[PDB]
């Protein structure tokens, strides 16, 4: 028999800073690098999927996940916490569709998912999520890219990077990224930003990449990743 | 019948880049009439209207509770509601009371924001959506309204002619119903304007 | 409402009419009684229209969620069980009699499920108000391993039988063909009745209607 | 519905008919009313179709877990108790009689009747609407220690006669035989069906 | 459907005097046209000063007496004294009313002594309306016992009778006579008559045989 | 110490200090003695006064017609356990119509007293009881503690200076089984006498006695009802 | 930091022992059980002449035959007093009689250690009551006086004092008590001892006096009546 | 239970010198239909008390396991205490009334025979909570048929030997088989004594049909 | 062996070296209690417990450490006796639930499995403390044969031919290894159980003791019960005279 704690594990310090959120921000900042780019006619999301051993089955688990027909997810930080947010976001997407009979606007999903992240910064007996989410989507004939973080705050991006070397990844994108890209060009600059922080040689198994357009969201097959790696 | 208690008649029609919605103005309890200027058509935004026929309390309740959910939608979303989305919102609202339903059969009529496209639909008392390219009717004189609409409606009607058709369909169907009347209110919806008219209906 | 399911060599075919009746009067002459559940699984709904719609959409939503977590093509056997248990919980108060058919790793499957929660698996079935007519045709002209084309024709015939013979059945006949390669939904596959023609023009010269009050809001 | 279960030395025989009917109309002339609770345990379905199928599923579920916890094939007695318990907990809410028959190492082939939420073990049991017309038959046609094949004749015969008398019973006869070796499932078509006095 | 009640008959009688209280009842327990048992007295000891008589549905009577028995202990552990005749009567009223919407089909009459030593009789209905009186009958033959007591004990409808105070001897014979008359007419009354006498010395029981048909 | 603030915290030695601290509450209370023969069970307790103007505290409490208790420790915890014992005895008579066997009632104490010792925020019962009862198995003397553990005993003493009474009973434990009721109470009184200091002895105001057995139901004698037992006394020797 | 239900190495509850210490800050109250009645006396402790005299109620009526004197945290007391008043009328409704002074005190003593944190209701007590009470009244066992403290322990008293100067008033009652005292001497003694242990002089508006005797009900003394008992200083 | 399914008819009971004897036929009826003609309606509670039950058989089997567990639970303690025949009767009365008051009754009529402390016990329990003690007991139709026989013999001879009680019971089962349409000629006899509970196997009452020729 | 201050106060807190000390301290409570023993014979299981007499005022048979969980199941406990009785109640209810659900006597392995889950549940949270005792479960039938299981404070359960818990669990196990229990009758086993208790018992540290003994085999028809006074005293004399 058990009964949970009813007191907040995230409190205000004398400085006025919620320490556990910034500590959760350290968990994502130390995780594997991820990059997202909004490119006029579509969105691309890419991440480092280096399992650091040849024993692993690279096909079993995925980091780039679909939420619905038109929305995808990538993360930096902890895998287990990310899974919870995926399952919650998939349910929120269906809850919206059952009520309105319309594919959920990306901005509306991120708002609903970020609100779940907010709970774990105030609710009793729980720690915040150690994950920053990268949400892509297509609705009203327009590409969307969003960032959700442990705080529960959300930001809209043209292009951004998170995880290891997120500071060097962003400055790279400031110079490299230009508006009005083609989707196929966006995959290149996504892998290029990922190469800046890699360490090792890139194979189609070492990285994972998903794309979102007017035809919906899908993860690129290992054969498709190999062709861009040249 | 429970629907027969208060009565009422709501009708919607479709035309060339325009939609029309009309209702009777009667509020009455079984034997007698109380009010001549009762409202049954409610605006759910510019260029989108809902008409509600049935029990007067549930007519007012659904309209108020839908406005509650509509305003929250229009605030959370950064947009004005699409006609298909409103239909699904009413459908969800009514079905939530599956085994204790509001005794009203709603009619959505309006033009799609941005895309100009005309839209008309009617629903069950438990929220079953019905989309047509011509007309939808709801009330105690369903059969009378169906008989008029089937004979009068034409594929491509201009705002001038659509008003005349939807009026005559409402006028004569109401004159055969004992629980509907005391004036007819017609809304003609265009991109440029909205035309509101009360007609010289029978007051008996 | 007349709905039928047929099992053939390459897959399954489902049929429905398009008539929805309120009281003893026709409300919708063109409604969709074949429901999307999974890309390769569809369900035919008869009973309370709202119930069939919502129960179906619920299943479809759950099935998509299942597919997403599983990462695999959903099973029709899974859909059937989901439906049963939900419907059983409500003791037949959710008036949904359904014909669910789909293709699996396990092949093509046809199920029928009743509002009380009973299910049965079979090569062919028909539910709804016009089931008698449809079952009659299938019982008469059904052979196993029918070619798709013969199956298409028989199903149409079976549903057509319901349209003409039944008062609560009418409109066009919709068919959905499910094969391992694909699922082709054919709306208005066949239309027995077309009366567009009217002899009189009931038009009104503007001003015929007497108006007491006019108000215009410009936008 | 006519359902029958007969007990012999090696194991048991469970019989059923193929028809479900809604009033005067038949909705399924080919329905298998023999459901397995476990590898060696079967039950025969009667009553409300929905209720019977609902109980069958739960019984199979609980027994599946029971088996794993014991790491042994469930006793038939155990199987019979779960069904009895579900039927009794909701006697007013659920309308079903399930006959549970199977094989276990401890006590061999066994037959249990759970009608009304009671537990009884019998040399053989009949259930359903059709059972009324064969009460006389079974009393005169029963002999102790019938061989598997004799048991099959017995259940087939009884059900055939019930099917012809009963309006709510018809279709083909479904038969299973449970032994230590395995499960034998066979169907008897109308042409194969036994003949008696018809007129 | 299903009826939660059964009629078991039985009549209970109580009379109050200067220093005594009498509770009397038949020993017949019946159901329909059959007799369950001939040995079922309705009188029951609660304290040395108070006796209860229950009639009607025996299922309710058994449960109610057991509740009172438990409530008597609960009171004496909390108040360090025995519950008085008036206090038991006040308690029974609240227990009977707590079942206002699913009542005990029961006719209770309490007989005992007050704090001054004087005889006290409390009459109840199935729901809990009660008062103190000199004499009361309750049950299937209560309408047969009442009018004779109104005439003899209450001196009603009489002109020049000198109004003699009630003695134990006279009341005992009155109790016997009305029950003998009731056993002749009421089918649910018979077998044996048990009389419980409450005095300052305590409870004394007496049995007189009745019609067994 | 930091292993002594909660019942849910085990000491490195393999102990719970909060149970042991609750056991200290029993020792601080005034002494009480329980003993039995083959026919009777007698409880003898020492009443205590905070001041001479205030009356003496209740030590013996009623449970049922066949069961009685003597308390040692916290008053509210004693009354809480007493009400539970009364309720269990009432439930037994309501359902089975027969008195609850002493053995089973004490087992219900053991089950109830255990619950709060294993839950966080809860605490052990700060009272130890001596239970005297009579049933089908004859007379019984039982002992309960803050720790849910209970004992079936021939004679027992708990409270302040109860060791002196414990040693007296241990010498005369073979005497009790053939003892007359009047002789049995005097043995209980003589044990309780050993607990008191040399200056003071048993008086009519500070002695409470409870007796249950084959002859009669549980009865508490306090003031004037106690003097027949005290009279006929062998003088206090050393 | 510890919980509210924590035992000391000594064998006592901390929160209870600390609640006893809260009484040692409250004003002194004295009750005397006479063979012909019970008298209760308490000091009001006036902080300012602006404060209304009859505003402070440290002696209250619970029933027609029961009076109660309070000391310590007054806010906690009136919660217990209302519960005592509810109990008397609940018992009157059920049994058609007046409760004994012992049963009333016992009923209040049941709320004693009914406090805690976990495994409790949303509105359950967090701490004990910082109140000591003197229940004085007349039932069918003659005149009675009872003392109660936060531990729940309640006992009858021939004469008892509780408050800031508890020991000083206890010793003064100890040498000036006969179990055959008259009610005239009873009020006198309580008034004599009260002025000795106080920081302020005895005025007619400074103190409360109450009497419960077999004949008449609980009586709150009026200013004029206090001046007749203070005339005999 | 709102509507009983499989039911059992009259249960008999009469106490002799040094024990009690109970009889009940081995029939479980589904309406008028004789469904199970070899099922036991009597159980042994412990070594002092026994129980025969009328009405719904599923409710009897439920009470059979609850009472069965209670004896098991008591035997585990081994404290020298056991449930007396009166205690079982008292528990059963409280159980039936509790279910009755919840409007969900156990559809049963019980006869409880027992022997303890040299005294014979015979108790009746109804589905509504009606309970009492009698020298002879008969439920259902037995109350109209068998009970008049038992009372008339016990009036002329209050004390019976075990043999006298047995032959009286067999005489009553004969009348019950003749006059009850819901009875059968296969019954059991249970007996409590100083030695304990003894339930005897399938018995048949001797029937005479010579009055079939006395209609001409 | 122990960590102070922080990592040993709660069972919901792991120590740096991956240990739950609250469980380990609860394991110390049983190590302090007197020795409980039990071994599996050819035709059943026999239990034996040394019961240290705290005072001669206590009755002979008080503080029973041998329990009847079910008619066929017996429990032998060592540790905090308060927890032992609650676990005896939990085990009794579990055996009762099995019969109510499945209609026959619970298999001992499953009973041990079920109760061990309840014990384990008290090792995960700060809201509750682990049980401060270890206990043994023994049964016999014609189908399953003789079986013996033991559960400790952590929630671990294993099958045994011979098992001991308490003060001198090591001194007992080495004496059990000497016996050919796979071939021995349970009548012979009782004698050997009694002598190992006497050898294990410390007469110079602990004051005095009583010997508790239990049956569960073919001689008792599969029912768990107490070893009679006649057979026990024969085994006690055997224990005293072979101690030389
Ligand atoms: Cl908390
Ligand atoms: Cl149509
Ligand atoms: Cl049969
Ligand atoms: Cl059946
Ligand atoms: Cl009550
Ligand atoms: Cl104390
Ligand atoms: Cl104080
Ligand atoms: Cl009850
Ligand atoms: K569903
Ligand atoms: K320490
Ligand atoms: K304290
Ligand atoms: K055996």
């Amino acid at each position: 028999a058990k009964r949970g704690y009813s007191f907040s594990l995230t409190t205000f310090s004398p400085s006025g800073k919620l320490v556990q959120i910034e500590y959760a921000l350290a968990a994502v900042a130390g995780g594997a690098p991820s990059v997202g780019i909004k490119a006029a006619n579509g969105v691309v999301l890419a991440t480092e999927k280096k399992q650091k051993s040849i024993l692993y089955d690279e096909r079993s688990v995925h980091k780039v996940e679909p939420i619905t027909k038109h929305i995808g997810l990538v993360y930096s930080g902890m895998g287990p916490d990310y899974r919870v947010l995926v399952h919650r976001a998939r349910k929120l997407a269906q809850q919206y569709y059952l009520v309105y009979q319309e594919p959920i606007p990306t901005a509306q999903l991120v708002q609903r998912v970020a609100s779940v992240m907010q709970e774990y910064t105030q609710s009793g007996g729980v720690r915040p999520f150690g994950v920053s989410l990268l949400i892509c989507g297509w609705n009203e004939g327009r590409p969307y890219l969003f960032q959700s973080d442990p705080s529960g705050a959300y930001f809209a991006w043209k292009a951004t990077a998170m995880g290891k070397n997120y500071v060097n990844g962003k400055t790279f994108l400031e110079k490299r990224y230009n508006e009005d890209l083609e989707l196929e060009d966006a995959i290149h600059t996504a892998i290029l930003t990922l190469k800046e922080s890699f360490e090792g040689q890139m194979t189609e198994d070492n990285i994972e990449v998903g794309i979102c357009n007017e035809a919906g969201f899908r993860r690129l097959t290992p054969t498709e990743v190999r062709d861009y790696l040249a | 019948s429970i629907m027969s208690y208060n009565g009422g008649a709501v009708m919607a029609m479709k035309g060339k880049n325009c939609v029309a919605i009309a209702a009777d103005r009667r509020f009455g309890i079984q034997a007698q009439m109380v009010t001549t200027d009762f409202q049954k058509i409610f605006p759910m935004g510019d260029r989108l209207y809902i008409g509600l026929a049935g029990l007067a309390t549930d007519v007012q309740t659904v309209a108020q509770r839908l406005k509650f959910r509509l305003n929250l939608y229009e605030l959370k979303e950064g947009r004005q509601i699409k006609p298909y989305t409103l239909m699904s919102m009413v459908a969800n609202l009514l079905y939530e009371k599956r085994f204790g339903p509001y005794y009203t059969e709603p009619v959505i009529a309006g033009l799609d924001p941005k895309t100009f496209k005309p839209f008309i639909c009617s629903l069950d008392l438990i929220g079953c959506p019905m989309v047509t390219d011509d007309f939808v009717v709801s009330g105690t004189c369903s059969e009378q309204m169906y008989g008029m609409c089937e004979s009068l409606w034409e594929p491509n009607m201009d705002p001038e002619h659509l008003f005349e058709t939807i009026s005559q369909a409402m006028l004569n169907a109401v004159d055969r119903d004992a629980v509907s009347g005391m004036g007819v209110i017609v809304h003609v919806i265009e991109k440029d304007k909205i035309t509101t008219r009360t007609l010289k209906a029978r007051m008996d | 409402t007349t709905i039928a399911g047929l099992v053939f060599r390459d897959g399954v075919i489902l049929g429905a009419d398009t008539r929805a009746t309120n009281d003893s009067v026709v409300a919708d002459k063109s409604c969709e009684k074949i429901h999307f559940i999974a890309p390769k699984i569809y369900c035919c709904g008869a009973g309370v229209a709202a119930d069939t719609e919502m129960t179906t959409r619920m299943a479809a939503s759950k099935m998509e969620l299942h597919a997403l977590s599983t990462g695999r093509e959903p099973r029709v056997a899974t859909v059937t069980r989901i439906l049963r248990q939900t419907l059983f919980r409500y003791q037949g108060h959710v008036g949904a009699s359904l014909v669910v058919g789909g293709v699996d790793l396990n092949g093509p499957q046809l199920y029928e499920v009743h509002p009380h929660g009973s299910y049965s698996r079979l090569p062919f079935t028909a539910l709804g108000s016009g089931q008698g007519a449809a079952v009659a045709l299938l019982e008469d002209r059904f052979q196993p391993n029918m070619t798709l084309e013969a199956a298409q024709e028989l199903l149409v015939e079976a549903i057509t039988a319901g349209i003409l013979s039944d008062l609560g059945s009418g409109g066009n006949v919709d068919a959905c063909v499910i094969t391992a390669g694909g699922a082709k939904l054919q709306r208005a596959l066949s239309t027995p009745t077309e009366p567009v023609q009217r002899a009189g023009r009931y038009r009104f010269a503007p001003g015929t209607t007497p108006v007491l009050t006019r108000e215009v809001r410009p936008l | 519905t006519t359902i029958m279960a007969v007990e012999f030395d090696g194991g048991v025989v469970v019989g059923s008919d193929s028809r479900v009917s809604a009033g005067t109309a038949v909705v399924n002339r080919v329905f298998d009313k023999l459901s397995p609770l476990h590898q060696r345990i079967f039950c025969a379905l009667s009553g409300s179709a929905a209720d019977a199928q609902a109980i069958a599923d739960m019984a199979a579920y609980q027994l599946e877990l029971h088996g794993l916890e014991l790491e042994e094939p469930p006793l038939v007695l155990a199987a019979a108790n779960v069904v009895k318990n579900i039927s009794y907990k909701y006697r007013e809410d659920l309308l079903a009689h399930l006959i549970v028959a199977g094989w276990d190492q401890r006590e061999g082939g066994q037959v249990y009747g759970t009608m009304g939420g009671m537990l009884i073990r019998q040399p053989f049991t009949i259930g359903g609407s059709g059972s009324s017309y064969i009460y006389g038959y079974v009393d005169a046609a029963y002999k102790p220690g019938m061989t598997p094949e004799e048991c099959r004749r017995f259940t087939t015969n009884a059900i055939t006669l019930a099917m012809n008398r009963d309006g709510s019973s018809g279709g083909v006869i479904y038969l299973v035989t449970i032994t230590a070796a395995g499960v034998d499932h066979r169907v008897i078509l109308g042409d194969e069906l036994p003949k008696f006095y018809d007129e | 459907r299903f009826s939660p009640y059964a009629f078991n008959g039985g009549t209970v009688l109580a009379i109050a005097g200067e220093d005594f209280s009498i509770v009397a009842s038949d020993t017949r327990l019946s159901e329909g046209f059959s007799i369950h048992t001939r040995d079922s007295p309705k009188c029951y000891k609660l304290t040395d000063k108070t006796v209860i008589g229950c009639s009607g549905f025996h299922g309710d009577c058994l449960t109610l007496t057991k509740i009172i028995e438990a409530r008597l202990k609960m009171y004496k552990h909390s108040n360090n004294k025995a519950m008085t005749t008036g206090a038991i009567a006040a308690m029974l009223s609240t227990i009977l009313y707590s079942r206002r919407f699913f009542p005990y089909y029961v006719y209770n009459i309490i007989g005992g002594l007050d704090e001054e030593g004087k005889g006290a009789v409390y009459s109840f209905d199935p729901v809990g309306s009660y008062q103190r009186d000199s004499f009361k009958a309750g049950g299937s033959a209560s309408a047969m016992l009442q009018p004779l007591l109104d005439n003899q004990v209450g001196f009603k409808n009489m002109q020049n009778v000198e109004h003699v105070p009630l003695t134990l001897d006279r009341a005992m014979r009155l109790v016997k006579d009305v029950f003998i008359s009731a056993a002749e007419r009421d089918v649910y009354t018979g077998d044996a008559l048990r009389i419980c006498i409450v005095t300052k010395e305590g409870i004394r029981e007496e049995t007189v045989p009745l019609r067994k048909d | 110490n930091q292993y002594d603030n909660d019942v849910t915290v085990w000491s490195p030695q393999g102990r719970i200090h909060q149970i042991e601290y609750a056991m200290e509450a029993v020792k601080q209370g005034s002494a009480t003695v329980g003993l039995k023969s083959k026919t009777h069970a007698v409880l003898v307790a020492l009443k205590r006064a905070q001041s001479e103007l205030a009356a003496h505290q209740k030590k013996i409490l009623h449970v049922d017609n066949h069961i009685g208790i003597s308390i040692a420790g916290l008053t509210a915890d004693a009354r809480l356990l007493c009400n539970f014992m009364r309720q269990e005895c009432l439930d037994s008579r309501f359902v089975f119509d027969r008195p609850l066997p002493v053995s089973r009632l004490v087992s219900l104490i053991g089950s109830k007293t255990q619950i709060p010792t294993q839950r966080y925020g809860r605490r052990p019962y700060g009272v130890g009881l001596l239970i005297a009862g009579y049933d089908d198995m004859g007379p019984h003397i039982f002992q309960t503690c803050p720790s849910a553990n209970y004992f079936d005993c021939r004679a027992m003493s708990i409270g302040a200076r109860s060791q002196s009474a414990r040693t007296y009973l241990e010498r005369h434990m073979s005497e009790f089984m053939e003892c007359n009721l009047d002789e049995l109470v005097k043995h209980g009184l003589r044990a309780l006498r050993e607990t008191l200091p040399a200056e003071q002895d048993l008086t009519t105001k500070n002695v409470s006695i409870g007796i249950v057995g084959k002859d009669l139901e549980f009865t508490i004698y306090d003031d004037d009802d106690v003097s027949p037992f005290l009279d006929g006394l062998e003088e206090r020797p050393q | 930091d510890r919980g509210v239900n924590t035992f000391s190495p000594e064998g006592r509850l901390f929160q209870v022992e600390y609640a006893i210490e809260a009484i040692k800050l409250g004003s002194t109250a004295i009750g005397i059980q006479t063979s012909e009645g019970v008298c209760l006396a308490v000091e009001k402790r006036i902080t300012s002449p602006l404060m209304e005299p009859s505003s402070i109620e440290k002696i209250v009526e619970i029933d027609a035959h029961i009076g109660c004197a309070m000391s310590g945290l007054i806010a906690d007391a009136k919660t217990l007093i209302d519960k005592a008043r509810v109990e008397t009328q609940n018992h009157w409704f059920t049994y058609n009689e007046t409760m004994t002074v012992e049963s009333v005190t016992q009923a209040v003593s049941n709320l004693a250690l009914q406090f805690g944190e976990e495994d409790a209701d949303p509105g359950a007590m967090s701490r004990p009551f910082g109140v000591a009470l003197l229940f004085g009244g007349v039932d069918e066992k003659g005149p009675q006086l009872f003392h109660m403290d936060p531990s729940g322990t309640f006992v009858q008293c021939d004469a008892r004092a509780i408050g800031s100067a508890s020991e000083g008033a206890q010793s003064s009652l100890q040498e000036v008590y006969h179990k055959s005292m008259t009610l005239k001497e009873a009020i006198k003694s309580s008034l004599i001892i009260l002025k000795q242990v106080m920081e302020e002089k005895l005025n007619a508006t400074n103190i409360e006096l109450a009497t419960v005797q077999p004949g008449q009900n609980f009586h709150m003394f009026t200013k004029e009546e206090l001046e007749e008992v203070i005339k005999d200083i | 239970t709102q509507n009983p399914m499989v039911t059992g008819t009259s249960v008999l009971g009469v106490k002799f010198d040094g024990g009690v004897v109970i009889a009940a036929d081995m029939l479980g009826s589904y309406g008028s239909l004789a469904r199970f003609r070899n099922i036991s309606r009597i159980m042994r509670v412990n070594d002092s008390t026994m129980l025969g039950a009328s009405g719904d058989y599923a409710d009897f089997q439920y009470l059979k396991q609850v009472l069965g567990q209670m004896v098991i639970d008591e035997e585990l303690l081994g404290d020298g205490h056991s449930y007396s025949p009166r205690a079982i009767h008292s528990w059963l009365t409280r159980a039936m009334y509790s279910r009755r008051s919840k409007m969900n009754p156990l559809w049963n009529t019980m006869v409880i025979g027992g022997y303890a402390d040299g005294e014979s016990f015979l108790g009746y329990v109804d589905m509504l909570g009606v309970a009492y003690e009698a020298p002879s007991l008969a439920t259902g139709y037995g109350a109209y048929l068998a009970q008049p026989l038992l009372r008339e013999v016990l009036e002329k001879q209050p004390v019976l030997s075990q043999t006298e009680a047995r032959e009286l019971v067999e005489r009553c089962m004969r009348v019950l088989y003749y006059r009850d349409a819901r009875s059968y000629n296969r019954f059991q006899i249970a007996t409590v004594t100083e030695k304990g509970v003894e339930i005897e196997g399938p018995l048949s009452a001797q029937t005479n049909w010579d009055i079939a020729h006395m209609i001409s | 062996s122990s960590i102070g201050t922080g990592y040993d106060l709660s069972a919901s807190t792991f120590s740096p070296d991956g240990r739950v000390f609250q469980v380990e301290y609860a394991m110390k409570a049983v190590e302090n209690s007197s020795t409980a023993i039990g071994i599996r014979c050819k035709d059943g299981v026999v239990f034996g417990v040394e019961k240290l007499v705290l005072s001669k005022l206590y009755e002979e048979g008080s503080n029973k450490r041998l329990f009847n969980v079910d008619r066929h199941v017996g429990m032998a406990v060592a540790g905090l006796l308060a927890d032992a009785r609650s676990l005896a109640d939990i085990a009794r209810e579990e055996a009762s639930n099995f019969r109510s659900n499945f209609g026959y006597n619970i298999p001992l392995k499953h009973l041990a499995d079920r109760v061990a889950m309840y014990v384990h549940a008290y090792t995960l949270y700060s809201a509750v403390r682990p049980f401060g005792c270890s206990f043994m479960l023994g049964s016999y039938s014609a189908n399953d044969g003789a079986q013996l299981y033991m559960i400790d404070p952590s929630g671990v359960s294993y099958g045994y031919w011979g098992c001991a818990i308490g003060k001198a669990r090591q001194a007992a196990k080495t004496e059990i290894e000497k016996l050919q229990m796979k071939e021995m009758t349970c009548r012979d086993v009782v004698k050997e159980v009694a002598k190992i208790i006497y050898i294990v018992h410390d007469e110079v540290k602990d004051k005095a003791f009583e010997l508790e003994l239990s049956w569960v085999g073919e001689l008792t028809k599969g029912r768990h019960e107490i070893v009679p006074k006649d057979i026990r005293e024969e085994a006690e004399k055997y224990a005293k005279e072979s101690l030389k």
